[PDB]
């Protein structure tokens, strides 16, 4: 058993579930008619990929996902799409009104509208599980929709599914792609609203992906599309413990145990290789112990932050394809020494390893060499507090002038609403402060 | 669908509504019967948010048309296109309004309003998602003004979750002679300001100036510069009737354009009147703008810039990089990453790429300034107040709408001056 | 030490509880809290809006006082 459900919320969320579940089935060789030729266990089963997929009596296999948006646009395009037959309708909630980009709107207006709908999809899906593991939520800070509902949401959840484990990939805003002026406003009161009902949540720095995109890939102006399939390749490494079977295989939730050394500080930093082209990559095989230096490289991470420059509390390696644990061991001790890896005091130095034997997969088309072995670093640094006094700055200096603040007001919302959240953020870099500190 | 509910009222309103209608169907691919002769499907995509479909597959524009005299209303069905209207959405009054706002807004157009009314419902529930309104007018024309601004009162009163934009057309002497403008635009503006949620300001003196000096057009026609006006009207629905990287919509517009609620008076821009540089540098320059300003005279409080036609994207993303680089002491520090940008790849009929530039520049208070000099000149006179002090208004009804308008720019100036440190 | 192994389960379950409890409450006191809010700011908005029509029954009485 052990089964995840994905809830994917608003624009962003919904297409990286697109992105997402495209690359499972062509990972689990799943057709987009929901088909696998390679299951014999018809109707059922317990294996690895069981995890994220049902099966129907008549052979099909279903994500266990949920898609919800307050409009219809980004979800038609799933109803009618390549993999339109690999979804019931049921899993598919649209709204009419989105919500203008507004936190309120989301978590309030217009979110209480749909709010009980969400949660009954939810339990037809939680009910068809034998031993259901937690959720995993995908959506922006950005949207009102990816914030307000997200938020709405999470504290829903807590109340039907107790402690059950809620996961996020939650992408954060960039200049480059922003949509809106007021995503500093949305991302802190989301971030503010869910801390306590979030155990752990996987950021990803939108103008990470947009500059590895450029660097790496040479794409002049990447698209959400670009974007979307390098975001659901490293999703798929922090799952593949889950769908996957494996000798050397480790799964999530040991990591965790790592990853979370205080309930606040369980934001991980995410960081993948190889992330190269086509062409670039013919004739040129990148080892097991290049790949690993790679993941050492701020230019390779999800999110903008000097990892050099703060301390870490857990570093684990998650590797697919083609590498044994001998080359794993040689390359880590080589980085040991040639690098600036600095554990804060309180928590052992040893770095925690998964291997997966499944090779990577590539979508047909698509930017990504396929690659014969890859990795996924999720490291526990004082770090990426950075992000979050980016944010924090934003926020700050449109809300010393309130700008913007009545459209939030006229949906229902208070001022000391927004000073609760930023002081609780304050708090948050504060704790990112402290963990960093020596012991006495 | 998102449905937008159009409006024209006055002399003013019901023409360049008019070309509007023409521009937006040609682009769409819509003649004047009402059916589809297009070439590519996006013209259809969000066609519903402008248009009623009709079997016989037929769109009618979702518009009001209305009048306090029926001779604008006349020559609009006579005009080219209208036989593509709805019949019942014609709204005609009769005495008119003798440029006198308070016969628009509290006794002629009073009486005619509750039948306006009437064909906004009508057409509003038949709308799977109402957006919100959008009213052409003018400020300085009777029926447009007082009416139009009697008009939002009472559609606010009935939608008032559903976001009020107009397209508000301002006196310049240069246009008109007819002395009690400065007391129209005045008392409309006192409105415009408490019940809107967001004016495009079409200034008549911007219009006349372009066509005066970059035009060269010595005495220019109301068709010379409601020849601006449609290039303008058509840039800043684009991202309306066009899908986009974003949902664009009435309501996203307001949260992102206007920081407090008043401030949403905004500065439209075109270009041309080309290399992806050049339109950046025009659409940017004062000699582009449709309301008499400068925006080096103060700063940006937002902005937001459509480029039609095809084009390096990447290049516009450097290029509107450029502007702010260079031009950062011209937009507010304490609002990031406040300028935004939509591509449509869909150019105007006879241009290859436009832009068009939609800003929230504390400088429109220039535009406040003039109006309210002109207004004073007779205030302090009290010309002419007998118009509508016979009309039934008080006297304080002119000092109240002069503080409020006095305040507008005062607010404007607060927020030039600040500063984040 | 069996009744101590009784203690934590027991402290386990009570805890899940209050904090099943607390989000129960914390929502329905906000969305309470944001329906009153929502709505006098929309009662604000009509009130001021049909004082305009009050003012337009003052203003057509006193050219009604002009025959
Ligand atoms: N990586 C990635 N980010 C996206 C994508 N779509 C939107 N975003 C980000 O999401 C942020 C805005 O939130 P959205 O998800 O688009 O808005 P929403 O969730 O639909 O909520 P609404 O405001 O009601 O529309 C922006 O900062 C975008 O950068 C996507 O396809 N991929
Ligand atoms: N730009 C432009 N302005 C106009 C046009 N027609 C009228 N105006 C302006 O509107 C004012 C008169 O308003 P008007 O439309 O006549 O009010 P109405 O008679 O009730 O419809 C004058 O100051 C004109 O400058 C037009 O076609 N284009
Ligand atoms: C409906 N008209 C409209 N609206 C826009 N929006 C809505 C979408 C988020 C948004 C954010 C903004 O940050 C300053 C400004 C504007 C906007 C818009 C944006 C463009 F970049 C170009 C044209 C546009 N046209
Ligand atoms: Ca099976
Ligand atoms: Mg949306």
């Amino acid at each position: 058993m052990r089964e995840c459900i994905s809830i994917h919320v608003g624009q962003a969320g919904v297409q990286i579930g697109n992105a997402c579940w495209e690359l499972y089935c062509l990972e689990h060789g799943i057709q987009p008619d929901g088909q696998m030729p390679s299951d014999k266990t018809i109707g059922g089963g317990d294996d690895s990929f069981n995890t994220f997929f049902s099966e129907t009596g008549a052979g099909k296999h279903v994500p266990r996902a949920v898609f919800v948006d307050l409009e219809p646009t980004v979800i038609d395009e799933v109803r009618t799409g390549t993999y339109r037959q690999l979804f019931h309708p049921e899993q598919l909630i649209t709204g009419k009104e989105d919500a203008a980009n507004n936190y309120a709107r989301g978590h309030y207006t217009i979110g209480k509208e749909i709010i009980d709908l969400v949660l009954d999809r939810i339990r037809k899906l939680a009910d068809q599980c034998t031993g259901l593991q937690g959720f995993l939520v995908f959506h922006s800070f950005g949207g009102g929709t990816g914030s307000g509902f997200t938020s709405l949401l999470m504290e829903r959840l807590s109340v039907d599914y107790g402690k059950k484990s809620k996961l996020e990939f939650s992408i954060y805003p960039a200049p480059q792609v922003s949509t809106a002026v007021v995503e500093p406003y949305n991302s802190i009161l989301t971030t503010h609203t869910t801390l306590e009902h979030s155990d752990c949540a996987f950021m990803v720095d939108n103008e990470a992906i947009y500059d590895i995109c450029r660097r790496n890939l040479d794409i002049e102006r990447p698209t959400y599309t670009n974007l979307n399939r390098l975001i659901s390749q490293i999703v798929s490494s922090i799952t593949a413990s889950l769908r996957f079977d494996g000798a050397l295989n480790v799964d999530l939730t040991e990591f965790q145990t790592n990853l979370v050394p205080y309930p606040r500080i369980h934001f991980p930093l995410a960081t993948y290789a190889p992330v190269i082209s086509a062409e670039k990559a013919y004739h040129e095989q990148l080892s097991v112990a290049e790949i690993t230096n790679a993941c050492f490289e701020p230019a390779n991470q999800m999110v903008k932050c000097d990892p050099r420059h703060g301390k870490y509390m857990a570093c684990c390696l998650l590797y697919r394809g083609d590498v044994v644990p001998k080359d794993v061991n040689a390359a880590i001790a080589t980085i040991k020494t040639k690098r600036s890896i600095q554990f804060v005091d309180w928590c052992p130095t040893g770095f925690k390893v998964g291997i997966n034997y499944q090779p990577p997969t590539v979508v047909p088309g698509g930017d990504l060499a396929k690659v014969q072995r890859a990795v996924c670093m999720l490291s526990n640094t004082t770090a990426i507090a950075e992000a979050w006094a980016r944010l924090d700055h934003k926020f700050d200096l449109m809300y010393a002038k309130r700008a913007f603040v009545h459209w939030y007001v006229g949906e229902g919302m208070e001022e000391g609403e927004f000073s609760e959240a930023r002081e609780d953020m304050a708090a948050l870099e504060k704790d990112y402060e402290e963990v960093g500190v020596d012991s006495v | 669908m998102r449905e937008i509910v159009h409006i024209q009222a006055g002399q003013c309103g019901n023409q360049i509504g008019a070309k509007f209608w023409e521009v937006i169907s040609d682009e769409h691919g819509i003649d004047p019967t009402g059916s589809y002769h297009g070439d590519s499907d996006l013209q259809l995509e969000r066609i519903n948010v402008y248009y009623n479909e009709a079997t016989g597959n037929k769109y009618v524009p979702r518009a009001i048309l209305v009048d306090l005299e029926p001779g604008t209303m006349d020559s609009v069905r006579s005009g080219p296109f209208g036989q593509i209207f709805r019949p019942d959405n014609f709204v005609f009054g009769q005495s008119g309004a003798g440029n006198n706002w308070a016969k628009g807004h509290y006794t002629e157009g009073a009486e005619l309003v509750d039948s306006v009314l009437d064909v906004v419902r009508k057409e509003s529930e038949s709308c799977d998602c109402l957006q919100g309104f959008q009213l052409t007018h003018s400020l300085g024309g009777g029926t447009g003004s007082g009416m139009g601004t009697l008009l939002i009162s009472k559609i606010r009163e009935e939608y008032p979750d559903r976001i009020m934009n107009t397209f508000s057309v301002m006196p310049s002497p240069k246009v008109s002679d007819t002395v009690v403008e400065p007391y129209n635009a005045t008392l409309s503006v006192h409105q415009l300001v408490e019940n809107t949620d967001e004016t495009y300001c079409i200034d008549n003196e911007a219009l006349y100036d372009i066509c005066f000096r970059t035009l060269k057009l010595t005495t220019p026609t109301y068709g010379d510069l409601n020849h601006l006006v449609s290039a303008t009207m058509s840039g800043v629905t684009t991202c309306l009737r066009f899908p986009g990287q974003l949902n664009a919509d009435l309501r996203k517009l307001a949260v992102n354009m206007v920081p407090f609620p008043r401030l949403h008076f905004f500065m439209p821009g075109f270009a041309p009147l080309l290399t992806v540089p050049e339109l950046t540098q025009q659409m940017f320059d004062s000699k582009n703008m449709m309301a008499a300003c400068d925006p080096r005279h103060g700063r940006y409080l937002t902005v937001a810039a459509i480029f039609r036609g095809r084009m390096s994207m990447k290049e516009v993303d450097e290029q509107m990089l450029n502007v702010q680089n260079k031009n950062s002491s011209y937009f507010v520090e304490w609002i990031p990453n406040n300028v935004k940008t939509a591509v449509c790849d869909i150019p105007p009929r006879g241009l290859k790429m436009s832009a068009t530039f939609i800003g929230n520049s504390t400088a429109i208070q220039e535009l406040f300034k003039r109006i309210s000099e002109q207004f004073t000149a007779m205030f302090r006179r009290k010309a002419f107040l007998h118009w509508y002090t016979g009309e039934g208004m008080d006297e304080m009804e002119f000092t109240e709408a002069e503080s409020n308008m006095n305040d507008l720019v005062s607010e404007y100036q607060q927020y030039q001056d600040a500063t984040a440190d | 030490k069996r009744e101590h192994e009784r203690e934590v389960i027991q402290k386990a379950i009570e805890e899940n509880n209050n904090f099943i409890k607390m989000a129960k409450e914390k929502l329905a006191q906000k969305m309470e809290s944001n329906k009153e809010n929502r709505e006098a700011h929309l009662a604000a908005m009509l009130e001021r809006l049909q004082e305009k029509d009050k003012h337009a029954e003052e203003v057509r009485k006193n050219k009604e006082l002009k025959e």
